[PDB]
């Protein structure tokens, strides 16, 4: 029997036995990096619309990086 | 229940420490040269941390190498590679830098499985992490750090399981009340010590809010930060609640209410008053009618448990369950002199309150 259970009629409680731990003790930190480039026809306007998306994205991350974050605290 | 007893801390402070140093002078130039030859390389930091730096998605080797001379077959190819940085930026905008769980855009499944395999950890811990990546993901964090010079860096904090393969047990508790015909006059008692329990380094790591534990098969994935570390004598409360070795946590009330707790291999049923409590099988119908008080039914045969107007589904996990018969503790307590409001108490906090209140009666 892998898993077992016991019901205590006296205390109105049940204990489910036979489980194994996988308790988070600490943390492994790793730096994830992305190598980015610093910079009338229909085929050229689409590549412009997509390069504008790239420029707007990099400009957005430049405003966030300065501010330092937190999960929250006091629970 | 005893979640208010837990201590508090910062879970992000560990990964933010790596983020705050990533803004230090040559730091940015250090990883840039090391990741030129290979996409994955071990890096030593100024603070002194064994950090596995990984170069994922090379935009510089695509924009300057395939879009630079011009400024439909190349727009769709660029859209595909640009999408990942567009979704990562979307995530860091609404989540204010810290994101949990770590998304597929943040780190792919192939990248994650390889990141676990590249770690300097035990051959046993690698498999546990690899087989339950979905749980690893849920437990992980992803913090934004710097953009500084032609490289976007964000710290990915993964979980470590120092305690593995040790025994664990889930304790389910329900209210134990007196069952008299009267409208009131009923005293109640509930074990507040409900939650997950894992044997850990001579002590017992207790998780009072068992909702914070993920269970895949036997494996109980919990975070020590959500635990209270208790002495092994805590398990005595299950075999003998009146033991002198440990003061068993309980709550007292007069709140005579019907409810059901669905355990791993069955269901506890606290049935009080005019409540219809029943255990049923999908085909056969009602196989058991619960009498007033606290009883239990095994999952073997039973498919559903209904208390009043709320139907619960029994867990169909295979396993043997034993009914330990015994006189309900609440009978031993005298209805008068019982402290009927103890929201957070123990077996002694009650017995001492009874000893005190009885003394005023004896002398008069
Ligand atoms: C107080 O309670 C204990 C049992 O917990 C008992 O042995 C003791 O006699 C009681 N005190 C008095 C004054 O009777």
């Amino acid at each position: 029997q892998n898993i077992t259970e016991e019901f205590y009629q006296s205390t109105c409680s049940a204990v489910s036995k036979g489980y194994l731990s996988a308790l988070r003790t600490g943390w492994y930190t790793s730096v994830i990096t992305i190598e980015l480039s610093n910079i009338t026809d229909a085929k050229v306007k689409l590549i412009k619309q997509e390069l504008d998306k790239y420029k707007n994205a990099v400009t957005e991350l430049q405003l966030l990086m300065q501010s330092t974050p937190a999960c929250n605290s006091r629970a | 229940f005893l979640g208010f007893l837990l201590g508090v801390g910062s879970a992000c402070a560990s990964g933010i420490a790596v983020s705050k140093v990533l803004h230090l002078e040559g730091e940015v130039n250090k990883i840039k040269s090391a990741l030129l030859s290979t996409n994955k390389a071990v890096v030593s930091l100024s603070n002194g941390v064994s950090v596995l730096t990984i170069k994922v998605l090379d935009l510089k080797n695509y924009i300057d190498k395939q879009l630079l001379p011009i400024v439909i077959e190349t727009v769709i190819e660029f859209q595909q590679k640009n999408n990942r940085l567009l979704e990562i930026t979307r995530e860091f905008s609404v989540n204010a830098g810290v994101t949990t769980p770590v998304s597929t855009y943040m780190l792919t499944n192939s990248e994650l499985l390889s990141l676990i395999n590249d770690m300097p950890i035990t051959n046993d811990q690698k498999k546990l992490m690899s087989s339950n990546v979905q749980i690893v993901r849920q437990q992980s964090y992803s913090i934004m750090s710097i953009i500084k010079e032609e490289v976007l860096a964000y710290v990915v904090q993964l979980p470590l399981y120092g305690v593995i393969d040790t025994p664990c047990w889930k304790l389910h508790t329900s209210p134990l009340c007196t069952t008299n015909t009267k409208e009131g006059s009923n005293i109640c008692l509930t074990r507040t010590d409900r939650g997950w329990y894992c044997d850990n380094a001579g002590s017992v790591s207790f998780f009072p809010q068992a909702e914070t534990c993920k269970v895949q098969s036997n494996r109980v994935f919990c975070d020590t930060m959500n635990s209270l570390t208790l002495p092994s004598e805590v398990n005595l409360c299950n075999i003998d609640i009146f033991n002198p070795k440990y003061d068993c946590k309980i709550m007292t009330s007069k709140t005579d209410v019907s409810s059901s707790v669905i355990t791993s291999l069955g269901a506890i049923v606290s049935c009080y008053g005019k409540t219809k409590c029943t255990a049923s099988n999908k085909n056969r119908g009602i196989i058991k009618t619960f009498s007033n008080g606290c009883d239990y039914v095994s999952n073997k045969g039973v498919d559903t448990v209904s208390v009043g107007n709320t139907l619960y589904y029994v867990n169909k996990q295979e396993g043997k369950s034993l009914y330990v018969k015994g006189e309900p503790i609440i009978n031993f307590y005298d209805p008068l002199v019982f402290p009927s409001s103890e929201f957070d108490a123990s077996i002694s906090q009650v017995n001492e309150k009874i000893n005190q209140s009885l003394a005023f009666i004896r002398k008069s």
